[PDB]
């Protein structure tokens, strides 16, 4: 009926090429969540863009450039719209 | 009268010169900063083929003249001597420090300052201080060096949201100038960066 | 076969000091770094280097020769391998007050007019730098300290003076010492010179 | 009869373009004088040259230049020849 909340924790564990996050569902359940949307980049998440559904807790980042700064964004959506996001910065292990 | 000849200016300290000429007659010596508005001297007299002028600023261009007076009897201005003072180590600091955020890659900070105004000399290089913590003395800081030709520098792989400390302070052939006061700089947080 | 560090940069701080400063393209965020620097006399006979190990991005090279230009080389070496020399920096150092005295001092009577003299002499070995000034002091007393002896200023570019009007058979003693940018230089040792007397010249 | 001798005493008193010398005929009077040759100039006692009367003691020497190293000579001759000479510096006075 509503825009959804931001997720309750983030969790990011940098690789030599991935980035693994986990992660949580708003701590509000009355508010309906359709999936969660993610976004990294370096120095931006408007980069890369991917949505996921509703009951995953864990995405594996792939493909990443070695020894780099990268911003991760994670928000909620449904059909009202997307929510607050949360941002996590992670450092690619060279 | 016949003018002093053979009138030659040598620098001595940092703020002494030493004007010499050859020929009971009195000198008189006039001096005077050739690049300023002021067109007026400064004067002394003395009785020896030689003077030395003191308290003058460093790393600055005078001109000397000497004049003979005797017996109410004076002789027109010498032959003008150049004499450029000796260097001294910077006595203000580096002016307005400034710390601004490099866009559009987070993480790194662009720092532009201004050379100080008492540089008494050519500035050799510059010194950059810069540190995360509040306790540690200025000589456990991360230091940079820059030519003193460059008015910015690039400081890459900072921390997110944390306060930083900045010192720098100017070089010289002959020593180094005091520090500038601290200059506190936060890095953003992603959720202020993105809107 | 490693990545050489790169921008790198020396900077002349004193007179016997330049700083040298690099940057490197492969540090990441357990494993540390060493980085080699070298230096030398880039207008000299012997093609051999003084070298040191750091591992910071910086380095203060002391000791050396003013008024001098010296080459800068850092290359960096991990686990075995070694990296080539990076692209060489040169640095020129500052000046600084000598520290010999002139040598070779002359004094010799002009001919054919005596009573007046010809003073020649050569520019000190450790000038450290280009000289400014000569300093002439000379006196006919054995006695008085050399502030007062009579004192005759020649520029850096002359290596000769003449001093007139002296005494007929009388011993005279000359100093000169050189001054510089950034200072002056010791006296030199007294030379001594004997105007003749009117019987031995003709 | 043989050479002279030099001079006994030779003495300048410089004007401020005059120079006048006064001397005495040598110690030993045994040997006979004929004369005695006055030199002077700049730096140089050859430049010019004056012979004058034995019996004479004082020249004046004219038309010399203000503020000047002048060198006079003084030697006494005979018919054998001329003594060994008298050297003396004189300052001219400046006006």
């Amino acid at each position: 009926s509503q825009v959804p909340d931001q997720p309750s924790s983030l969790h990011v564990r940098p690789q030599t090429n991935c980035i693994i996050m986990s992660w949580t569902p708003p701590l509000n359940p009355n508010i309906v969540v359709r999936g969660y949307i993610i976004g990294y980049g370096v120095g931006s998440p408007y980069a890369e863009t991917v949505r996921v559904d509703s009951k995953q807790r864990y995405y594996s980042i792939e493909r990443l450039e070695s020894s780099s700064h990268y911003v991760i964004s994670l928000k909620a959506f449904n059909n009202a719209g997307e929510g607050v996001p949360l941002y996590e910065s992670a450092t690619t292990r060279g | 009268m016949l003018p002093p000849v053979g009138v030659q200016a040598v620098a001595l300290t940092h703020d002494a010169v030493r004007v010499s000429w050859a020929d009971v007659r009195l000198y008189t010596v006039r001096w005077r900063t050739s690049f300023s508005a002021s067109a007026k001297y400064k004067s002394e007299d003395t009785t020896s083929l030689s003077y030395t002028a003191t308290g003058l600023k460093p790393n600055t261009m005078y001109e000397f003249s000497v004049m003979v007076t005797k017996n109410r009897r004076s002789s027109t201005w010498s032959m003008t001597a150049h004499a450029t003072t000796y260097e001294a180590a910077p006595t203000s600091a580096p002016k307005d420090l400034t710390v601004i955020t490099r866009e559009g890659k987070p993480r790194a900070v662009i720092v532009s300052w201004q050379p100080p105004l008492e540089a008494n000399g050519k500035i050799t290089a510059y010194i950059l201080f810069y540190t995360l913590d509040k306790n540690i003395p200025i000589d456990d800081w991360i230091m940079e060096t820059i030519s003193g030709d460059r008015l910015t520098h690039q400081i890459m792989d900072l921390n997110l949201d944390t306060m930083y400390y900045f010192r720098i302070q100017a070089r010289n052939s002959k020593g180094v100038g005091p520090l500038s006061d601290p200059i506190l700089f936060r890095t953003l947080k992603l959720e202020v960066l993105f809107q």
